[PDB]
RNA sequence: UAUCUGGUUGAUCCUGCCAGUAGUCAUAUGCUUGUCUCAAAGAUUAAGCCAUGCAUGUCUAAGUAUAAGCAAUUUAUACAGUGAAACUGCGAAUGGCUCAUUAAAUCAGUUAUCGUUUAUUUGAUAGUUCCUUUACUACAUGGUAUAACUGUGGUAAUUCUAGAGCUAAUACAUGCUUAAAAUCUCGACCCUUUGGAAGAGAUGUAUUUAUUAGAUAAAAAAUCAAUGUCUUCGGACUCUUUGAUGAUUCAUAAUAACUUUUCGAAUCGCAUGGCCUUGUGCUGGCGAUGGUUCAUUCAAAUUUCUGCCCUAUCAACUUUCGAUGGUAGGAUAGUGGCCUACCAUGGUUUCAACGGGUAACGGGGAAUAAGGGUUCGAUUCCGGAGAGGGAGCCUGAGAAACGGCUA
RNA sequence: GAUCCGUAACUUCGGGAUAAGGAUUGGCUCUAAGGGUCGGGUACGAUCAACUUAGAACUGGUACGGACAAGGGGAAUCUG
């Protein structure tokens, strides 16, 4: 999201440690840094083309993405920058041989790179401690808008 | 003391965590430093594993690095003008990171006489071939050429002083500059 | 029985919190502090001993403060409190300007005289010259065996370009 | 629990240095050292629950002030010094030398190796980086910092040390088809020459390896340690090569030679 | 090791419980008690209270020996053997005990640190230290300031101690010597060009900041800002050097400086040999301690996923004075609302949140033997927590320590 | 007095209730938020004018609704 506008803050909104010189003149007048994550995930190219900043990105920021691959489901995108996605599962309980409907909610952290809205399924990538909750980071958007522009009006 | 885990500090359902084991070393803080201007002093605080670090507070001297010419020069700070956390902080003129400081110009203008020689506003052999080959790497500026005129140029400082014991920073330019100034002008 | 510090203030007992290197106090454990009982410096009714220093002596001998001089227990150990103690200008062999207390076993007197520390002797020297001497023949060790590794970078190198020269 | 621990109590102690249950409270703690606490061998246990020279710790301790045990050529006179594996143990008195070798039931091996095979030991290279001034190093298995190697030398591959100088003379490559020694899991101490390196990036890559029965098997990468070529190996073998017959196969191994 | 029997009726067949029966590494208790091996034991209730004693100290050839201590002999008039005391180093953060708290907490299996500190061990690792560089600065080696000790004392009392006089160091505070170069900056001069030149400084490592390099996706050109090697003076430039990971602003390097400037051996025991300019000249072995940085080990701190008993006569909880997220700062060993400022209104929940209870520390396990289960786990191992209840802290690598301190 | 917190039984569910019970309050110097009008072919800037609220530093013989003004409260019984 982010709000373009991206100098939005009481701060500069820049990279860490990347120059870009006044006296050598660039026409492409500001220097960006972008990353592999590793993985196989592939940098989108609003990632290299965006013009944010947010040092929590998995391409364009400071994190890694290591440790576990979760998938989920996204059901709240209200918190700036960070969705809450549900991920469901069977828990087996042995006495009745048989399994139980189990879900856990997991606030990930999501890029300006990706547009998630309620109800994709992304991939998240397990990352340092972003903040009191949010320990995983959008790598994939496994779906766009989950048959919502097939809905117009009527001919 | 100061703690800075999370065995308080209610869970993501709104719970209140019970009370687990008593405070720990090891999940220590202390209070800030609060650096004033003037007059050096620091002082050490033992960290873990012996490891000191330097608790500076009243500091006056500062290593500012003009980024697009490549130098760092000893300087003195005037004053914090902004501060994109507290405004307090640049009442009191308190120095930490990312604050916005007026340092000396006076340094870095006679590197620039030095290395130009162009007299910013407004004879021996080596150096009128050095003063050949430059120039074009002496149209620094509109912004930042008319604060030397002032007498102080705007920085920002990049070093923690609390932990560091310095105040190093670097020199406001292009649109970090332009930014500030637009901060700075519409306050004022 | 309680001892009177320098400059508390305040002629009566106050309880302080003493640490290391500190009158009054003797650490049973290292950096242990403890709150212990002190009276102050100026003198008052309380005090059942003061302690005086004659700082001039005056015009009548006392008893045993004047008329005796008791020894000095023990007399310089090290090179330059010798050298120091007799005015020496340092060629002057301080191993024989040494004191040297007479013992009796008995009827057969030993004499014992302590130590020169920071003396300087064949050992000293012998052991400063193999430091000086490691510290160089280890600098040059790594200087010959990062030029012989250079070399093997430079076989690889007139090497690496041979693959390209043949296809 | 407030600092480092010091003893290490009976039944926590590692199963395969087959100390026995009842008959003492505490077992060796190995010291800090080269190797590890799970995958080390404490002298005192070598000397006497091994080699059956000490009847005590006492013994051990006596034997050790006596500077005759010496471990990787140096003197190394600790009760609980961590020698591991690849290990050689010189005992200069019986002019003894042994190579610290995995059974194939996964127990530290009496091997004795000859004098000549006593003056270098192998080094799995665990990590291959540039120290301070550019200067490239290794750092084999048990902690060995080897400044200037060659550089096709990279990580995964084994490398013989002269153990008189700290260097290097040669190197096995980590390849399809290149014997490989297995130092833990559940294939502790099996041998030989290789599969297939499955590379799964993102963590724990496994090796197919298939020894000389053709019983393949697979394990990670950190318990793979390569000894050489197929057939010939660069070190001493232990008895039995490593092969992990079953159950049957060792109980009728065991009841053919019953002839007194 | 897949078992049933007695009791409702005048008698019958049922549902149904009561009672019997068998076990308990499950406690108590009664009667009884000859032998061998094995051996739990103040858990339940009072994590209630404690007299007394003990449980943490430590010295090798190798830190400090003038014990006015002992042994006196055998080369020692500085010492040189053994060795109390005390300084110094180290440990005392391990062990041992208990189970009060604690219900997504602890813990278990599994992960991560490209998010950090780490004494010790183990392996590598530092020629640069001073000074506008001919009248220089101890380097054959620099300064006081204490302990034990002696002597004078105080108090009913203690692991209480004051005053006075000596004297050590691997304690404390200081301070030098080491190549030759390469590369940078500046440059005394002239000579006018396509300029070319002595010699002055800097140049380890550590901290802190900013900038740069850290290449690789396969073949060809043109211009502009500076200037570089060979010059057959049109201009060519031919060969151009580069590690790791899945992944980085990584390792590492370079430049400009910065710092109440860290470290770069004024230490120890045995051996005492080799050279000639004979100066008590230069050199010289084994190993002891200590020290910078990296790696390793011993760990630690956080952390991913999944999993806990009963309760709805607990259905809404969280934001009070952070509750969820963003930006910036502080703090930290470090990530992080951990804390502060500004801003946004989020976060959990019938898939049971939140509250309550637990006569609840969790696990490996224990009892019961058709299969499935059911109950237990204070307790020999692992992890956690606590030392009467709370809190605060010194020392240290490591403690929020209690056989440490403060309230 | 005002501001902020916190409020019970009972209830005709409207109340009780300013329940009960607590904290703050001056001066000075700053900070932030809340507005009007003008020119855009078919993203902002100039300028002008308000007292309201919140916060911070400093300060004093701990004082500050500084005079004035300005509820005592609760547990019940009889009764309308």
């Amino acid at each position: 999201s982010t709000e373009l506008t991206v100098q939005s803050e009481r701060a500069f909104q820049k990279q860490p440690h990347i120059f870009n010189n006044p006296k050598v003149k660039t026409s492409k007048r500001t220097k960006r840094w972008y990353k592999n994550a590793g993985l196989g995930f592939k940098t989108p190219k609003t990632a290299i083309e965006g013009s944010y900043i947010d040092k929590k990105c998995p391409f364009t920021g400071l994190v890694s993405i290591r440790g576990k691959i979760l998938t989920g489901t996204v059901v709240s995108t209200k918190m700036h920058r960070t969705i809450v996605i549900r991920r469901a599962y069977l828990h087996y309980i042995p006495k009745y041989n048989r399994y139980e409907k189990r879900h856990k909610n997991v606030p990930v952290h999501v890029s300006p790179a990706f547009r998630v809205q309620v109800g994709d399924i992304v991939t998240v990538g397990q990352c340092r401690p972003i903040s009191k909750t949010v320990r995983f980071n959008v790598v994939k958007v496994s779906a766009a808008a989950g048959k919502a522009n097939k809905q117009f009006a009527k001919f | 003391g100061i703690s800075r885990d999370s065995r308080h500090k209610r869970s993501a359902t709104g719970a209140k965590r019970a009370q687990f084991r008593k405070k720990r070393k090891f999940e220590l803080g202390r209070q800030p430093a609060n650096t004033k201007i003037g007059a050096k002093r620091i002082h050490s605080v033992r960290t873990r594993g012996g490891n000191k670090k330097y608790r500076a507070l009243r500091i006056e001297t500062g290593n500012f690095s003009w980024a697009s010419e490549g130098i760092s020069k000893k300087t003195r700070i005037a004053g914090v003008v902004y501060h994109p956390s507290n405004n307090e902080l640049v009442r009191t003129n308190t120095l930490t990171k990312a604050a916005i400081v007026q340092i000396d110009a006076t340094p870095f203008r006679q590197w620039f006489e030095a290395h130009y020689g162009q007299t910013l506003g407004k004879k021996s052999k080596n150096a009128e071939r050095k003063w050949a080959a430059r120039a074009a790497s002496a149209k620094i500026e509109s912004s930042v050429e008319s604060q030397f005129s002032a007498g102080r140029l705007y920085a920002c400082i990049s070093s923690r002083p609390g932990q560091s014991g310095r105040c190093d920073g670097y020199i406001l330019e292009g649109e970090e500059l332009a930014f500030y100034l637009r901060r700075l002008t519409a306050k004022k | 029985g309680f001892p009177m510090k320098q400059g508390v203030l305040l002629p009566t007992r106050i309880k302080l919190l003493l640490t290391k290197n500190v009158s009054c106090y003797r650490p049973r454990r290292d950096g242990e502090r403890k709150r212990k009982s002190v009276r102050g410096a100026i003198v008052g009714p309380d005090l059942a001993v003061l302690a005086l220093v004659i700082v001039k002596k005056g015009e009548q001998e006392l008893e045993g403060l004047t008329d005796t001089t008791v020894p000095k227990r023990l007399g310089p150990k090290r090179a330059n409190n010798i050298r120091k103690f007799f005015g020496l200008s340092k060629e002057d062999d301080v191993r024989d300007f040494v004191i040297r207390r007479e013992v009796t076993k008995g009827e057969k007197t030993y004499t014992k005289a302590p130590k020169i520390q920071r003396l300087v002797t064949p050992q000293r020297l012998q052991r400063k010259r193999h430091q000086r001497a490691l510290k160089v023949r280890n600098a040059q060790a790594q200087r010959e065996a990062a030029a012989e590794y250079a070399q093997l970078l430079a076989k690889r190198l007139s090497e690496r370009k041979a693959e390209k020269a043949e296809i | 629990a407030r600092g480092p621990k010091k003893h290490l109590k009976r039944l926590a102690a590692p199963h395969h240095w087959l100390l026995d249950k009842l008959s003492g409270c505490y077992a060796p703690r190995p010291s800090a050292g080269p190797h590890k606490l799970r995958e080390s061998l404490p002298l005192i246990v070598f000397l006497r629950n091994r080699l059956k020279y000490a009847l005590n710790g006492r013994e051990v301790k006596a034997i050790l002030m006596q500077r005759h045990v010496k471990v990787d050529g140096k003197v190394r006179t600790d009760t609980t010094y961590p020698a591991g594996f690849m290990d050689v143990i010189t005992l200069d008195a019986t002019n003894e030398n042994f190579r610290l070798v995995y059974d194939v039931k996964g127990r530290f091996a009496v091997h004795r190796i000859t004098d000549e095979e006593a003056s270098y030991k192998l080094g799995k290279v665990k990590k291959v980086q540039l120290g301070k001034k550019g200067v490239p190093y290794v750092v084999t298995h048990d902690g060995r910092t080897i400044r200037y190697p060659d550089p096709n030398i990279k990580v995964n591959d084994t490398v013989k040390i002269d153990l008189a100088s700290g260097k290097i003379t040669d190197f096995i490559k980590f390849d399809a088809g290149k014997l490989v020694y297995v130092t833990g899991g559940r294939n502790l101490g099996r041998i030989g020459t290789i599969v297939h390196k499955e590379r799964h990036d993102g963590g724990f890559d496994l090796v197919h390896i298939k020894d000389s029965l053709d019983n393949t098997f697979v394990t990670r990468l950190n318990n793979v340690f390569v000894i050489g070529e197929q057939g010939k190996p660069y070190i001493s073998l232990p008895k039995g090569k490593g092969i992990k017959l079953s159950i049957a196969e060792e109980r009728d191994r065991r009841r053919a030679q019953q002839g007194l």
